[PDB]
């Protein structure tokens, strides 16, 4: 598959730190891309990676590090707050004609 | 392998 | 030594007689080594070298795939540039696309390129710097705007420097 | 981003009805997608269009069929609805790389 993402459910503390895992076997030019969906809506764009500086920017504090020699492109937030609660989607570009996306994965934020 | 799809002019 | 990968790309359209005629040449330093032309039989990237038979059908198939995609590409895009130009639909029309990357004597990246071409005069073109572009008329504009905004010069700039470049050492390999 | 829009956002079908899933955007982009997920989590593919005129099967198109007369109009057809296509149907539109989905159309089947 496209993209891996090993995690279908993960538990943090309000105020911590977020790591999501994404995996790519992609064998041509990897164009990446993270989305997020909240209950009952469509997935937004987070942040994306082409190419230049590895470490990319998102929206709402989001950062996303490509890494080659991993294939992977991992998700970031330093602290995350009780609305991050969603499901993420790991992306990866089919030949630049459409997306393939990850299974995704749960985040459930425990409030103080 | 060939260049991805291009973007719309 | 240095060396060249380059794809050539066009469609001409035929007014009121079909779909546009789609094809596309790959050049390795300057000599044709792969070719698809809409017009056949059955459409589909073909070997122009006896060295290039050595990759399996997988490679031929998925090299196939874009080739259909491009196709549409073109069929979409020259009507938009009838759009821009303000011209009939009853006229015949070109669209062009050249690509590829030259690699210095240490295996590296040289220059690439990206550019377009409508009805034998320059449309756009991707910089030497590959991260600005050059657009030749107002109409070509419209595209720059667009392109700066949309991150165009990164995504091509992936694979110009990395796919290509793999592949050309690939395809000298081969021959 | 919020310009893409479908309609209708929540149908209750009956089991071999025809329904048509209606998608409009205004970000004059060339390519529109039709995506489907089930478990709240994968989407898959279903069709997509490059432009105008043209209609492209996905990874499972069986018993649908697609319709983009122009570039902002790209309906989903169910020729006769089944069970099995209950499901979130999201459109998607993009000018090259990203795609921008709309909120998404709850599809449930009756069978009666």
């Amino acid at each position: 598959q496209s993209v891996t993402q090993p995690d279908a459910r993960v538990t943090v503390s309000e105020g911590a730190s977020l790591q999501l895992r994404c995996k790519y076997s992609y064998s041509a030019t990897p164009y990446l891309f993270w989305y997020v969906q909240y209950p009952r809506q469509g997935p937004q764009l987070l942040l994306k990676y082409y190419s230049g500086d590895p470490v990319v920017q998102g929206v709402n504090g989001f950062e996303a590090e490509f890494s080659k020699s991993n294939s992977s492109f991992h998700l970031r937030k330093a602290s995350v707050h009780r609305s991050d609660s969603a499901v993420y989607f790991c992306a990866v570009s089919h030949q630049g004609r459409y997306l393939t996306f990850g299974s995704g994965t749960k985040v459930i934020v425990l409030p103080y | 392998q060939l260049s991805p799809f291009p973007f719309d002019l | 030594g240095p060396h060249s990968m380059r794809y050539f790309e066009t469609a001409v359209s035929r007014r009121g007689l079909g779909e546009p005629r789609y094809i596309s040449v790959g050049y390795v330093d300057d000599k044709e080594f792969v070719r698809f032309d809409s017009d056949a039989e059955n459409p589909r990237y073909e070997p122009q070298v006896p060295w290039m038979e050595q990759e399996g059908p997988e490679y031929w198939e998925r090299i196939t795939q874009v080739a259909k995609g491009q196709e549409q590409w073109f069929r979409v895009n020259l009507r938009t540039l009838l759009g821009y130009y303000n011209q009939s639909a009853g006229g015949t029309h070109t669209l062009q696309r050249m690509y590829g990357c030259d690699v210095g004597s240490d295996g590296r990246l040289l220059r690439g390129y990206e550019q377009f071409a409508y009805d034998g005069c320059d449309y756009i073109a991707l910089n030497e710097d590959l991260r600005t572009w050059t657009a030749a008329d107002m109409a070509a504009q419209i595209t720059r705007r667009k392109w700066e905004q949309a991150g165009a010069a990164e995504y091509y700039r992936a694979y110009l420097e990395g796919e290509c470049v793999e592949w050309l050492h690939r395809y000298l390999k081969n021959g | 981003e919020a310009a893409v829009t479908q309609s209708p956002r929540n149908k209750v079908a009956v089991t071999g009805e025809k329904v048509t899933l209606s998608c409009n955007q205004t970000n004059n982009h060339n390519n529109m997608y039709w995506y489907r997920q089930d478990t709240g989590h994968e989407l898959r593919l279903i069709y997509y269009s490059y432009g105008a005129g043209s209609t492209e099967k996905g990874d499972i198109p069986d018993g649908y069929k697609a319709s983009r007369p122009s570039q902002e109009n790209f309906s989903l057809t169910l020729e006769s609805a089944t069970p099995s296509q209950t499901s979130v149907y999201f459109c998607a539109s993009g000018g090259g790389g990203t795609l921008y989905f709309g909120a998404g159309t709850r599809l449930s089947v009756l069978s009666s």
